[PDB]
């Protein structure tokens, strides 16, 4: 929505073939940015 | 076509003739009537059965085609991919359709076969004892019956039996007791 490019997206949807389920898993809690500032990182190009 | 007998010398086949596939029809004092030769047109059946499921079995290797996804500026591999699945998908189509051009004339010619052995069989049994009257018909010295019809359908019939009674007929319509 916003504008950009996906790189090797391609050789990505050919991985994402051969898989049949993902379990989406927490990395870098959000929270945890405490220097910087997360929430400010929004944009009109892709609303809700 | 080849063998000689289907659109040959047994012009045309018969409508009546509805149980089977190759079959006799008879003319005697008791009756007419037709009646299939299903030992042969089983046997016939076990062939083309055995046919059609023979290819069935021959393409669940044949060459499928899960896709892939191109870029912009892979435009010339995308090419060949299309290249390769256009082509794999050419050369099969042509198999399975030169595969069956050539399987149906080999049916078709092997029914013609068939029907030809069969009255080859009838024609070895009969000899003497029969005309061959040559349209795909004999009809026989002795006057035979039924029952007797019965052993040339199912090819146990039995010459030296009607011998005398069918040579006494060759005998005469041979014009050879006219000189007494």
């Amino acid at each position: 929505c916003y504008p950009g490019d996906f790189n090797d997206y391609e050789e990505l949807k050919h991985l994402l073939s051969r898989i049949n389920h993902f379990e989406k898993i927490q990395i870098i809690p959000k929270s945890s940015w405490s220097s910087h500032e997360a929430s400010l990182g929004v944009s009109s190009a892709c609303p809700y | 076509g080849l063998f000689g007998a289907i659109a040959g010398f047994i012009e045309g086949g018969w409508q009546g003739m509805v149980d089977g596939w190759y079959g006799y029809h008879h003319s005697n004092e008791q009756g007419s009537g037709y009646a299939a030769d299903k030992e042969s047109t089983q046997k016939a059946i076990d062939g083309v059965t055995n046919k059609v499921n023979s290819i069935i079995d021959k393409m669940n290797t044949q060459f499928e085609a899960v896709g892939r996804e191109f870029n912009n500026l892979e435009r010339r591999i995308e090419n060949l991919n299309k290249k390769m699945e256009d082509g794999f998908l050419d050369v099969w189509t042509y198999n399975a359709e030169l595969l069956v051009l050539m399987e149906n004339e080999r049916t078709l010619d092997f029914h013609d076969s068939n029907v030809k052995n069969l009255y080859d069989k009838v024609r070895l049994q009969l000899r003497d004892n029969a005309k061959e009257l040559g349209n795909g018909c004999f009809e026989f010295y002795h006057k035979c019956d039924n029952e007797c019809m019965e052993s040339v359908r199912n090819g146990t019939y039995d010459y030296p039996q009607y011998s005398e009674e069918a040579r006494l007929k060759r005998e005469e319509i041979s014009g050879v007791r006219s000189l007494v």
